[PDB]
């Protein structure tokens, strides 16, 4: 197995970010935007650069 | 029971076989097996303690597994491994202890605490692993009604008893014939002593014998048989057998003459051996017989002449002695020896919670009167405490 | 250093279970281990020696791996893997004793020689294994801070030490009062006298008292008791205090009375035994107390009455004794005991190499010297030692 | 042979491992080396026994494999393979001491019965498996011919030895100068005596020397020595050397003076300690001499000076003596302890069974006797004979 | 000089502010300023010692950067964090003492041992930060 041939982006956040996979991506957007959830999160979300 | 055993070389071939680095496929057999262990407890409560000054404490359990996964072990992984673990050790303490003090007279080979009772129950065999221990090995072999058998170095056989036979003997003490002697743990000394030097003995010689029966048989014992007790060598003052007074003993030692000594298992001699000083073999017995003699010199040089007159007073007392120490030997029975902690560990674990004097054992554990009293319940009971102690000293020393 | 560790039981569990005939997958997860070591070696270099008379030899690493295919193992497979176990093994014994040489005040639990400085390396890590070796074991939870603990059969406590104390003492010596000894390993013999045999005392009854104070705690203990000191039942002729004369000393035992054996930690009485001989526990100690007395016979036969004059001179001199033995106990610390091989290996191969006198362990790892004064650096660096001994004779006796 | 041990760590490992619950997984290693085995057994057949009281047992082989099935293990499972446990237990027993009883002069080395001459075929070597255990792992290494080596609690060394040597004596035996001692197993003690307490000697000193010569070198011994010889502290009454009369030994100790031990290889001092009394390291030696000097007291208080006159008769008898005990140490030729049972069941089987004195063995394996001509037969004999002892205790004790 | 300062200041407020367990940005400012270093030093080797007993020994540098992610900082990392803070530590030690024995007459505020001399380099300015000790 690699990675790069699954590489996606992590529409939100500073630091061009290519998380994981598709579903790995779904969920981020998700909740970013769930607002009853920790300003932790979406920082992580946020910054967590591959 | 034997599952307690398991929890432990379960935690200690895990406190040891998993560190930082390692690769997984040393453990894959290993991390199973503990698995399963956490799935059979989650759900189940227990209790310990409740005794003189042992703490009551509570446990619970509800765990996560372990990733089984990884080609090696992070630094990480351990660590949340090790988290786990010490709530297992700060357990298993706590039940070895509260099954540790508890005795029955009925069933002293049974389990007694609330704790334990509940681990031989069904549901929970399903984590036995591994009986190597020497201990629990013997302690299954026993259960099935077999042979069992274990090994010490220095083993305590002897009660202490430390005492004499006046075999001749008058108020003034002036001229007595008889033994001393001191059987202590693997030790036995003991003196024959003539004050008139045979004088008026048949064929100049005084017969002496020493008989030491032990509570236990003893196999495949490798003996050190030495002339001479050291311990009775030297000038004495010692109390009368009424207490009354005190008689004086001024030893002169000659070599034991005759040397027999015979190592007997039900009155049959087993092994026998005629001066032969060193090391001996005695392969089976529960009855050691020492026969020993004092010849007059029938030559004497006039410094010894001197010591022995034809009439009183008797001012050298002619002294002839042997030494046998038990080096190592097999008991079908445990007992205390000179290298294992087991009698230490339960005595040691009883004092410091000042557990109450119970119905089976002597206070403090006292191996004296244990041994020289040692019925099949207290036997029963010395090993089910024996062997709990050892499966404690795997993990906590 | 555990890196170290593994080296070995990894040498062992080999050049043992690798033999001409056993089934392959009796050794897939050890083969696999082995392997993976092979490669983080291959490659770095390494220099042991550079000391004393130890050699500097140079050691290179250039490897083929291990078989997958086999299914019982052909002679031919044996001997092609050996040929690459005795590199290792002329390898690790020049690694051991390179670092089992060199002493640190400061650092003196670490790493010293450049040998090992490199395995603590990260990238070795990756080898560690099976640390059940009762040693290792230990070296583990004390790296995290935890209770420690080792097993020793009549343990080396007691620094060689034999004198006497003279209470009441004059220049002819004909009238003394006092205790003479021998403390060592794990032995204590201690005798009262009393020349007058407390003719003048109050109650006719003289005191005598032992302290000892051990230089680490002993938990466990396993102890026999006697009375009676035989190294101090026997004629003397002993030097003064101040070594200007010679004073003699003409023994008669008694019984010791009201014999009380205190064994306390830091001030504390934790075991007490009255006038009990034989075998007794000691749970935790720092200090043996060892009080006894001779009283003076209130009945004595004419034989008796004859060597206690109310008036000097006393030709014969009333002693009392007690023998204490510690079979076996358990310490913390490491320390010299009757069957471990330990502290024989360091101090043979520092020896055998003419490894000069270092700043922290005593000329010639003497033990009476090195209990005595047994810093905080000695113990780490003995222990440091002692732990490198124990991985050596897995493969190297 | 090294077959033969197999058999046995097989059937451990398995009453050991095998039980009631836990999972097959961590036995899958182990399960598969177990049938392997019923293979290469079943269809052939064995005889052992015929030689003295011992039986004649035929045995043959039928039995089915095991259910590589399961994912954990029921009671059923258990019994069923007990019950062909069993079967091989009470063989091997009989395997083991029928070849534990004869011994060969030409080849003392290889097999003997036709149980175990068999089993060297190579048709069976499919089955040797973990040789950790401490005597097959050297019974190995001397094979290929390599550096082997055991470890010893109170070694056996000394053959027995119990006399004196009269350096200076008289048909009166009223004024000797001599030494007299005791080697026996790992101690030594000797004593030398000056009756006229070096009155007329150079220097008022007379050196006294004992040496000891071991009949196998030792490596890594932890040895304790202490002054004086308690043994040869006490009066005594002994025979002549010639055996026509005997003499008197009245001691008085006085401290030894300028002891120096020297332990030594091949005429070389490898060690050497100047009155260092406590614990000292010997690292290589195969001979001790013991050197040491009465020196008569230049400044004496009334009491001393009145033991030791001008002029005969010499009433006390000074005496200066040295202790010396082997804790432990390394030999690279068995030898008994005093810890191992070895010794001890190879001399009880052949006592049990009635066995005949063979041409190499002395008597009853009398261990004096065996270590004062230990020859290279004898060695080799005892070594197969006490790896086969060991290979047994691993079930049956 | 000051240059040397920050080299623990990093270090402590390193060894101090990280460990298992801490959210993530407290110490993103910090990380960074970490790092930094790693880089301009990388490439550069050194040397200290060479006065009495004082043992000549080599330093050389090439070390990874960091796992600037993991959100509650997992055991591991700082293990694989704690295994490089101990090469600087036992390094800048030997580089204090090295400069704490050297004397000048003429010009005695200045810098001395060869290890220091380089440090004062204008390519390792990058590193200074927090003067308040
Ligand atoms: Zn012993």
């Amino acid at each position: 197995l690699l990675l790069k041939d699954m590489a996606v982006e992590n529409k939100n956040s500073r630091d061009a970010g290519k998380v994981v996979d598709s579903e790995t991506a779904a969920i981020c957007d998700a909740i970013f935007q769930d607002e009853e959830t920790e300003g932790v999160v979406r920082r992580f979300i946020a910054e967590m650069r591959q | 029971m034997d599952v307690l055993y398991s929890l432990s070389k379960t935690l200690k071939d895990a406190r040891d076989k998993i560190v930082e680095g390692t690769l997984y496929s040393n453990v894959s057999d290993l991390i199973q097996q503990f698995n399963q262990m956490i799935i059979t407890m989650n759900g189940n409560e227990f209790q310990t303690g409740g005794i003189g000054n042992l703490p009551i404490r509570n446990w619970n359990f509800d765990f996560g597994l372990l990733g089984t996964t990884l080609l090696n072990l992070d630094a990480n992984y351990v660590e949340t491994a090790r988290n786990t673990i010490d709530y297992f050790v700060d357990f298993v303490d706590n039940v070895c202890m509260d099954e540790m003090v508890r005795e029955s007279q009925r069933n002293g080979i049974a389990p007694q605490s609330d704790s334990l009772r509940k681990l031989s129950g069904i549901k929970f065999k399903r984590i036995n692993f591994d009986n190597s221990s020497e201990y629990i090995e013997n302690w299954n072999l026993q259960n099935r009604r077999q042979r069992t058998g274990f090994t010490f170095h220095k083993p305590n056989i002897f009660p202490y008893s430390a005492s004499f036979t006046l075999n001749r003997s008058q108020p003034a003490h002036d001229n007595l014939m008889g033994t001393m002697w001191l059987n202590a743990g693997s030790e036995i000394q003991v003196a024959g002593f003539d004050y008139s030097c045979a004088i008026n003995a048949p064929a100049n010689i005084q017969q002496f014998e020493h008989i030491v029966q032990l509570r236990r048989v003893l196999t495949t014992a490798t003996i050190t048989l030495l002339p001479d007790a050291e311990r009775f060598s030297f000038p004495r003052v010692i109390n009368s057998a009424d207490g009354a007074t005190t008689w004086y003993f001024n030893p002169v030692i000659l070599r034991p003459n005759n040397v027999e000594v015979e190592f007997l298992l039900n009155g049959q001699i087993i092994n026998t051996y005629q001066a032969r000083f060193g090391t001996i073999i005695a392969r089976n017995f529960d009855t050691i017989r020492l026969s020993f003699q004092l010849m007059r010199p029938p030559n004497m040089t006039p410094a010894v002449a001197a010591l022995f007159p034809n009439a009183q007073p008797f001012e050298h007392h002619a002294t002839v002695g042997l030494t046998l120490r038990i080096e190592s030997a097999v008991c079908e029975s445990v007992l205390a020896d000179a290298s294992k902690t087991m009698l230490a560990n339960v005595t040691s674990v009883r004092q410091e919670y000042a557990i109450p004097v119970g119905p089976v054992f002597p206070p403090g554990m006292n191996w004296t009167d244990l041994i020289t009293n040692y019925s099949p319940s207290r036997e029963d009971n010395l090993q089910r405490v024996f062997t709990v102690a050892s499966i404690r000293s795997m993990l906590v020393k």
